[PDB]
């Protein structure tokens, strides 16, 4: 298996691969989250250099993880699908073992844990 | 499906100074289910006492059989049967059914009316006689009784003291056996008086 | 064994006997058939002693890890399911367990889950498990009401174990009582069947079949 | 069990231990395994306890009736023949393993019988669970032309080997000496090397320790 | 067991070891497997000790009753009585018997009776567990009309090898000589036959 | 077919006092009806004032004791020479036993020592790891003989105060080390009389705050 | 055959017996009377192996009726129970034993007392205040231990019996289609039609 | 799961005042067939230990190879291999006992019964048993198979307990062993007349005796034994 | 676990499942729901080996719910039944197979038709107008052959179902403590509380 340590420290104490991943997020289309008194709203930008698009079938920016939780993102679109899939699986697994749907904090903690694991695992960015 | 441990129960007998004692529990069950707490396992024919453990149908059958035989003995002999003689009758009768035996563990106890000597004996299911000076044990808690009797017993105990020793042997052995207990009876036998006492024990 | 647990107005009663046997040999009269998973959850033990002891202690470790990670008490549903999913992995290997996971939480209220070694997991109001379960059911069913007082409920659980201890050869020794509330469980003492039987006989007038 | 038989100058001696077992449990610590078939024909028995007693008594009964019928003292070969034909008929189901010995008008004799009905002749024999321990001693110390006192010593030493080394055997040593021209002497508890030591404590209870529910006088009289 | 019977010029000789076993334990190391059913009709016993003894006892009874009525029986007649018992009770018996006898008319005769209860008249016969190891030796070395001393050496050497290889055979080598002269018993100890 | 288990006999006994605890066991080792050794110890000092015995199949018993002794050693390495409490040892042994739930150690295990309050403690285990603290426990071949005697003499079961109409029980009280050893010696002499696998010798290990002392007594060798 | 119960009270013996007859996965009948009158003041209920039960019951019935005609006299319940026990005691060591368990409820006219005897197929006799055969006992015995009193009336006994049937109907796996109840007292035997 | 094919019978041994004695016959049985007669079942390890093995011979030969390899391995990087850091009987035994128990725990045993006899560096006598089950025990006398039933009783008459060891000389002890081997030849159907005997003394060291024979046997009384009961001729 | 039934009518699928949970000689529970909702318009009832039943049902439920979230779309009853069959078809050749029999009742929203699928533990799928598992079929099938019509209403289906339960309660040996009935139609899944 491919083992290379891609995410590593630099002399100044920075992990450049993690910081360059933030640059990819900075390139991505804008996404905003605002929570009110009895609701949350997720707003998302879609760039207009793409005409002749089919909006029926094009992947939506906001994704349902469960019937009560949603996930939007900014950055690499292909990467987001992997996090969304894992989150959806964990959501059903939680219902199966705990007999209760995930809290938003728990689901976030899981997704964040996956992201962290890819910052100190060999062979992955 | 082991005939000797379906119904459960125990019998123990001891000797003392010019006396004998025989005791038994009162349980009758069907494996785990307790059915009767009044099932006495000690019988007597004249001054000869017989305790029987094992399969309950055979206990009842053998009592009826030895009552039958001792009644005829008395009519022909014109005297009551003695413990030594009765012991041989039990052995003969059991071995008669050598290849289809009664599933029992009988115990004889009594005092010879002529000599005045205390006498006890035990048998296996096919009639082997086990005579003893000290004590005889039988039943589903025989291992327990052997342990209690071997440590508690001492020779030449007076009737009142012998009562305490045999009662404690039975009680503590019965409490370490699931299929024994549910009450107990003790017979104290002197040359020309016999006392029967019901013990208070835990009912589980 | 005989173990029971029932739901009522004032929470949950748990009552067990204390006998252990190896065939007809009575190994112990002082066994703890109620295991304290934590200050709020109880587990009953029936079947394999080691299997129940080992895995319900293990369950308490998993329940402790849950509240460390989630900063919240584990539900009775989630706790019972951790145990049931575990034994289901070992299905066919020969585990022997019949337990009741009892607890009281805010979202659930008083809750009892029967969990068994062949994978069964049942929520219910009344359960009796063990070789003397039928004897305990008989007394429990005929006298059970939801509007029982805490005093009367504790007695019914005690009286039901006594009924089994008496009839079932492989049940007896003593009775251990527990009352489970939202703030935790309360131990209501060890009651020797030897003294308890005669006491109940005299005061209640029951057990006339026995010579007293 | 351990049982042995040893021939000597003017007769034969047999011996046995005194342990009776019920699985791993010692049922009788001092049982008699030496049986009288006739006054001068004795039998040592191993195996199923009830079978050895029942078969020795039956043949002993028939030997007595035979002795009365023929006006003669019974012979060992008669007891041997009657026993083996009885045992053979039951195809081993009567678990009696015997050492038969005695003196008669023909002389002194020593045989063994197995449950299936086979017999063996010898100057020294051993049967039972401790037969290997005993035979080891017999094979080590036996010789031709033993005296009475030498044969008793050899026999009891062979039984002791079983007592100490075999878990099936224990307690005391019984002996019976059958010499020609003399009455047979049965030496019950010839050796008692397993006396129980004094107990550390007396377990005599204070009177009234045992809780009682009912008392009643039992009527044994008519 | 290792047993054999061999006819020769003057009559017949029976031979046997002296071992009786219970598993691997030797219950008797000085057994006598050569048994008399009549004055000059003997048999070699192999198989169950109980069965062969019971059979030989019955045969001896039959031949004693035969003699009282009809005079001395033939060796063939004796073998027939053995067969009758072994064949009719084949389901309950484990007995391999060799019958050997001396007539004045018929001289030495040997009949072997295996497990099934069949009868086979032969010049010589071998049987028992240890016989398997000497089929080759006995076939190569047997001759008809041998002398007494030659026959004794043949049996001695044969059973020596049987004993050497068979754990179920051992002890002493017993022999019984049947001729017009009478009945002679012979014995041979380990120190002699082992170093042959 | 190969049978990986065997029965080496023997019996053990653990009693707990106020400020002490004893763990006794006979020194006889057997297979079937043969004696392997008249002195083969099976009660061991494992360190940290813990004594241990694993009776039944000796090979499994020796392996377990060996593993626990090793567990104690590593407990010191990993936790700054901390003393392993008797309760912590018990829980550790459960995991050793249950670790082989599907190919068990065929042994009844008993340990003894002092708890963290200085009071006597005895813990007993089944072959797969279920354990319980007790004042009294007999294990092994003659456990069925000894245990009900202990119930009667240690815990005063079935004993009522004389004259009280069987209403007042005999009061529980701690026994002296002298009185406990008397009960142990009488327990084993009684077991030796009636169980064939029990005898030869008795080795007792006493545990106090001062350390671990030994006492040895002869038993009948039949 | 499955459920048979018996309760002895102050002045009578009450027997309750299930009505179902099941073979395989089919309830063939739901109105079966699992009892025979042995004499005017003696009733026997039965349960066990198919065929054996009725064959045994009727055989006993014939023998007791024969005795009654011969002596012009009714045997006591104790005498009848002993006769029945001996027949089962013989049977158990036969080539093919009767696999039948019985309860014998009777009223002794000489003693003026009700009597209930429980006898299993081995020939194991016991006199009891209350009795059961099969799995029924595992529920009813503990229930009766609690609620039973020796001085109860026949009506109190019937209520006590209703309590048993309800518990059985709640916790028993099989549908036994209710019970036929019969009372034995000084006036003989009668059936309760509405239970 | 195994079944033994070519087997070796009893191994017997005992302690005496200055050392230990061990003996075993030279037979390799193939069921009832006494197949192989030149089989050595006593295997010395160094000059202070002898391992006696009974049971399956193929497994015995495997154990020989292990012990031979153990000596080689101990000599590696060990200047004191013939002195302070030489193999002790206790080391050799514990190794075998570990192996036997590991093999039984894998349900694939070495079908043997082993007795390790030797003298330790401090002069102490070593005598301990181990078998296919991994069961171990020590005693003043030890024996396997039939030897356990017939030899031990005879050897225990000489050394019945620990205190009898200083009182027992090498002459007396060897006499008892040789007598025991004769009794086994009388009574064990899978035994041979030829045997080997080894003595390990703390003073005189290892004495290995090959090609011994059972002698001074009693067979003469056999001539007097006729029939099985009645028969006179 | 014992009795599960299914009837497809004109505009709905009706599932009936017994409430009893029995272990040994004790009915541990009499209110057990032997079904799981796989999706808003798909319901699965189950019966078989203890533990396996619920473990399997919930595993299927989790997988279908995962699919619904991923695609934001409900799988057709036919698609779900095929997925379930394949899981059982895998299972039967495993080290330890799921011993579970199921009925899948669903309403196809694209076709506007009710659908009933019967799948046994081997992975044997059949679409039926009416179905059953276990011994129940031996009574109900012949009854439904006679009384069933394809154009029946939901109310007519419930009466037809009552006729089945009555027959089972009459002739079945075991007491199954009645049934929980659920209806699947265009408006989803709902439970009949009074049956
Ligand atoms: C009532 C009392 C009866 O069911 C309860 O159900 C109790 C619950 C309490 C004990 C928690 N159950 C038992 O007492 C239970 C009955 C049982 C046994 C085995 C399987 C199922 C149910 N008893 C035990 O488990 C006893 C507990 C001992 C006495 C402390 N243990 C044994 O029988 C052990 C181990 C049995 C075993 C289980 C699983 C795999 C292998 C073995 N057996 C022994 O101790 C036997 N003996 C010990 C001494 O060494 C030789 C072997
Ligand atoms: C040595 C001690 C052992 O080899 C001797 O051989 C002695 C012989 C002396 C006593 C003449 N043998 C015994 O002590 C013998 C050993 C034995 C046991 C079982 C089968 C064969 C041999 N023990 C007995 O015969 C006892 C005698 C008792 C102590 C009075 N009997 C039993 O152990 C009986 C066996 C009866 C039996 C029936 C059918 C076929 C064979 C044997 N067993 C029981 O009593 C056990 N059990 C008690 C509960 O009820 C059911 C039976
Ligand atoms: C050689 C040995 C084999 O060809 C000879 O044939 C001799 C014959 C001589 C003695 C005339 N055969 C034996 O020695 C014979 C071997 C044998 C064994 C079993 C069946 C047939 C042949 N041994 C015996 O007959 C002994 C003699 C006793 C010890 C005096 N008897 C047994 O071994 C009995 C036999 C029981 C039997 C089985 C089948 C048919 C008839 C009888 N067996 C046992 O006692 C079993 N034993 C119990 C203790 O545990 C080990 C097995
Ligand atoms: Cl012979
Ligand atoms: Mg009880
Ligand atoms: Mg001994």
């Amino acid at each position: 298996g491919y083992d290379r340590a891609l995410s590593i420290f630099s002399p100044d104490g920075h992990i450049f691969q993690v910081e360059y991943a933030l640059e990819a997020v900075k390139r991505g289309t804008c996404a905003v989250g605002v929570k009110g008194k009895n609701c949350v709203v997720l707003g998302c930008e879609r760039r207009s250099t793409l005409k002749l698009q089919d909006t029926r079938i094009t992947p939506s920016k906001v994704s349902k993880i469960d019937s009560h939780v949603v996930l939007s993102f900014s950055g690499l679109n292909a990467d987001s699908r992997i996090l969304i899939e894992k989150a959806r699986v964990e959501a059903q697994s939680h219902r199966l073992t705990l007999e209760d749907p995930v809290t938003v904090e728990y689901l976030t903690r899981y997704v964040a844990g996956v992201q962290q694991r890819y910052t100190q695992s060999g062979g992955v960015r | 499906s082991d005939p000797s441990s379906i119904n459960g129960g125990i019998v123990v007998a001891m000797t003392g100074k010019d006396c004998v004692a025989i005791a038994c529990d009162l349980r009758l069950g069907s494996q785990s289910l307790g059915v009767s707490n009044k099932f006495e396992k000690i019988f007597h024919y004249g001054h000869v006492f017989l305790g029987i453990t094992g399969l309950a149908t055979d206990v009842t059958t053998l009592n009826e059989m030895f009552r039958y035989k001792t009644n005829l003995y008395k009519l022909k002999e014109e005297r009551a049967i003695e413990p030594e003689t009765f012991t041989q009758l039990v052995s003969s009768s059991l071995y008669e059914r050598r290849f289809g035996p009664y599933f029992v563990g009988p115990v004889v106890a009594g005092i010879n009316s002529k000599s005045g000597k205390p006498f006890i004996a035990g048998f296996d299911l096919i009639g082997c006689i086990d005579e003893a000076k000290d004590f005889i044990v039988s039943g589903t808690a025989s291992d327990q009784l052997f342990g209690m009797c071997e440590s508690l017993y001492e020779p030449n105990l007076e009737p009142e003291d012998l009562f305490e020793t045999i009662s404690q042997a039975l009680l503590n052995a019965a409490d370490r056996d699931a299929l024994s207990g549910w009450g107990a009876v003790v017979y104290i036998i002197k040359k020309d008086e016999v006392v029967k006492r019901y013990l208070k024990m835990r009912q589980d | 064994t005989t173990t029971l647990a029932f739901r009522f107005q004032g929470g949950i009663i748990v009552a067990v006997d204390s006998r252990a046997t190896a065939g007809n040999w009575v190994a112990s009269q002082t066994v703890k058939a109620v295991i304290e998973i934590n200050p709020f959850l109880l587990g009953t033990m029936a079947g394999g002693a080691a299997d129940c002891q080992f895995w319900e202690t293990w369950l308490g470790s998993q329940c402790r890890l849950h509240e460390l990670r989630e900063k919240e008490r584990i539900s009775v549903a989630a706790a019972s399911k951790i145990l049931s999913n575990l034994v289901y992995q070992y299905k066919g290997a020969g585990l022997s367990m019949g337990t009741m996971i009892c607890g009281y939480t805010r979202k659930e209220g008083p809750t009892i889950y029967y969990v068994d070694s062949d994978g069964t997991r049942l929520k219910g109001d009344i359960f009796c498990v063990g070789s003397g379960q039928t004897f305990a059911y008989g007394v429990l069913d005929s006298n059970y009401k939801w509007d029982l007082s805490v005093e009367d409920a504790l007695y019914l659980g005690k009286r039901s174990i006594l009924a089994a201890a008496h009839r079932d050869a492989y049940s007896g020794g003593s009775v251990n009582l527990y009352h489970v509330t939202e703030d935790g469980w309360i131990y209501h003492g060890n009651h020797d069947v030897g003294e308890l039987f005669w006491k109940v006989k005299e005061e209640e007038g029951s057990f006339n079949n026995v010579i007293g | 069990t351990t049982i042995v038989g040893v021939k000597f100058n003017n007769g034969v001696v047999i011996a046995a231990d005194t342990r009776s077992t019920q699985g791993p449990i010692v049922a009788d610590k001092n049982c008699a395994k030496l049986h009288r078939i006739s006054p001068k024909i004795w039998c040592a028995g191993a195996g199923t306890a009830a079978d050895t007693e029942a078969v020795t008594q039956l043949i002993g009964s028939n030997i007595e009736l035979h002795s009365l019928y023929t006006s003669r003292e019974p012979r060992v070969v008669s007891a041997l023949q009657m026993l083996k034909q009885h045992l053979f008929k039951y195809q081993g189901h009567i678990g009696a393993y015997l050492i038969v010995a005695g003196v008669d008008p023909t002389g002194s004799h020593l045989f063994s019988i197995h449950a299936h009905g086979s017999t063996d002749v010898g100057y020294y024999l051993s049967l039972g669970s401790g037969s290997l321990a005993a035979m080891a001693v017999l094979e080590s110390h036996w010789k031709q032309d033993l005296t009475k006192e030498e044969a008793i010593k050899l026999a009891s030493d062979a039984i002791q080997a079983g007592i100490w080394n075999d878990l099936g055997s224990g307690s005391n040593v019984d002996v019976c000496v059958m010499e020609i021209g003399k009455d047979a002497e049965y030496l019950r508890n010839y050796l008692t090397p397993n006396v129980r030591e004094e107990k550390q404590k007396s377990y005599k209870f204070p009177r009234g320790t045992t809780a009682v529910l009912k008392e009643s006088i039992v009527n044994i009289c008519d | 067991t290792s047993i054999m019977a061999v006819t020769f010029k003057d009559g017949v000789i029976l031979g046997a070891d002296s071992r009786t076993t219970t598993g691997a334990y030797i219950a008797n190391r000085v057994t006598d497997k050569l048994t008399r059913v009549h004055d000059k009709i003997w048999c070699c016993r192999s198989g169950s000790a109980a069965d062969t003894q019971a059979i030989a006892d019955i045969v001896q009874y039959h031949l004693e009753l035969y003699t009282s009525q009809y005079g001395t029986p033939s060796t063939e007649t004796a073998a027939s009585v053995f067969k009758e018992l072994c064949y009719e009770n084949k389901d309950n018996l484990t007995a391999g018997i060799i019958v050997a006898g001396y007539d004045d008319k018929n001289k030495g005769e040997v009949y072997t009776i295996p497990l099934g209860g069949s009868v086979h008249k032969l010049p010589y016969a071998i049987a028992g567990s240890g016989s398997t190891f000497i089929y080759g030796y006995c076939d190569k070395n047997f001759r008809e009309n041998m002398s007494k001393e030659e026959t004794v050496d043949f049996i001695k050497h044969s059973l020596s090898q049987a004993i050497k290889w068979d754990g179920s055979s051992g002890g002493v080598i017993r022999m019984v000589v049947l001729t017009a002269a009478g009945v002679e018993r012979l014995i041979f100890y380990p120190d002699e036959y082992e170093q042959l | 077919q190969f049978n990986p288990y065997g029965d080496n006999g023997g019996t053990i006994l653990g009693i707990a006092g106020e400020d002490f605890a004893v763990l006794a066991g006979d020194t006889r080792n057997i297979t079937d009806y043969s004696i392997n050794s008249r002195y083969e110890p099976k009660v061991f000092d494992c360190g940290d004032n813990i004594v241990m015995s694993a009776n039944g199949f000796a090979a499994d018993g020796d392996a377990l004791v060996k593993r626990f002794k090793n567990s104690v050693k590593w407990y010191h390495f990993d936790h700054n020479d901390k003393k392993l409490s008797i309760n912590s040892a018990a829980r550790n042994i459960q995991h050793l036993l249950y670790g082989k739930r599907f190919f068990p150690y065929y042994v009844h295990t008993i340990i003894a020592g002092l708890d963290e309050d200085g009071k006597g403690a005895v813990y007993s285990f089944d072959p797969v790891g279920s354990y319980e603290r007790e004042q009294c426990r007999a294990g092994g071949a003659a456990a069925s003989l000894i245990m009900p005697f202990l119930d009667n003499q240690v815990n005063f079961k079935n004993q009522y105060e004389p004259g009280t109409n069987g209403k007042v029980k005999k009061p529980l009280k701690y026994l002296s080390v002298e009185e406990v050893i008397k009960l142990v010696r009488d327990s084993f002499t009684s077991a030796t009389e009636r169980h064939i696998q029990v005898g030869d010798g008795l080795e007792i290990l006493i545990v106090t705050k001062d350390g671990v002392r030994k006492e040895f007594y002869e038993l009948k060798r039949d | 055959m499955d459920i048979i119960l018996g309760i002895r009270v102050q002045d009578s013996v009450i027997l309750a017996s299930s009505k179902a007859v099941t073979r395989g996965i089919s309830v063939l009948k739901d109105s079966d009377d699992k009892t025979r009158q042995l004499s005017p003041h003696t009733l026997m209920s039965f349960a066990g192996e198919a065929g054996d039960t009725v064959q045994f019951a009727e055989y006993i019935q014939a023998n007791i009726q024969l005795y009654s005609i011969r002596e012009d006299y009714e045997l006591s319940p104790q005498a009848v129970s002993s006769f029945v026990r001996q027949e089962l005691a013989k049977s158990i060591r036969s080539r093919r034993p009767y696999q039948v368990n019985v309860l014998i409820g009777g009223y002794d006219k000489k003693k003026n007392k009700p009597e209930l005897y429980q006898i299993d197929y081995l020939g194991t006799k016991v006199e009891l205040p209350y009795g059961a055969h099969g799995y029924s006992g595992f529920y009813t015995f503990s229930l009766l231990d609690h609620h039973y009193r020796p001085d109860m009336t026949t009506e109190e006994g019937l209520d006590l019996l209703k309590l048993c049937v309800q518990e059985l109907e709640k916790r028993m796996p099989m549908d036994f289609k209710g019970v036929i109840v019969k009372i034995v007292d000084k006036d003989g035997i009668r059936q309760v039609d509405d239970f | 799961t195994q079944q033994p094919i070519v087997t070796g019978t009893s191994v017997i041994s005992m302690k005496y005042d200055n050392g230990v004695i061990i003996a075993a016959d030279n037979l390799g049985s193939y069921g009832s067939l006494l197949r192989f007669n030149g089989v050595e079942r006593l295997i010395p390890v160094g000059d202070n230990t002898v391992v006696g093995i009974s049971g399956d011979i193929s497994d015995m030969q495997h154990i020989e190879r292990l012990l031979k390899d153990l000596v080689t391995e101990n000599a590696y990087d060990n200047p004191l291999a013939d002195a302070e850091e030489a193999l002790e009987p206790s080391y050799i035994f514990e190794y075998l006992a570990t192996v036997m128990y590991q093999r039984r725990s894998k349900m694939n045993p070495l079908w043997n019964a082993i007795i390790v006899a030797g003298v330790q560096s401090n002069g102490d006598q070593f005598l301990r048993y181990v078998n296919l089950l991994g069961v171990t025990y020590s005693s003043p006398t030890l024996a396997t198979g039939f030897g356990a039933h017939m030899a031990n009783p005879l050897l225990r008459k000489v050394v019945d307990r620990e205190s009898d060891i200083p009182k027992t000389t090498v002459q007396v002890a060897e006499e008892a062993i040789v007598n025991a081997m004769r009794v086994l030849y009388y009574r064990d159907a899978r035994s041979s007349r030829n045997f080997s005997l080894a003595i390990i003394d703390k003073n005189t060291g290892l004495t290995f005796k090959k090609n011994l024979q059972v002698e001074n046997m009693k067979w003469d009384f056999a001539k007097d034994i006729k029939g099985y009961g009645t028969q006179k001729i």
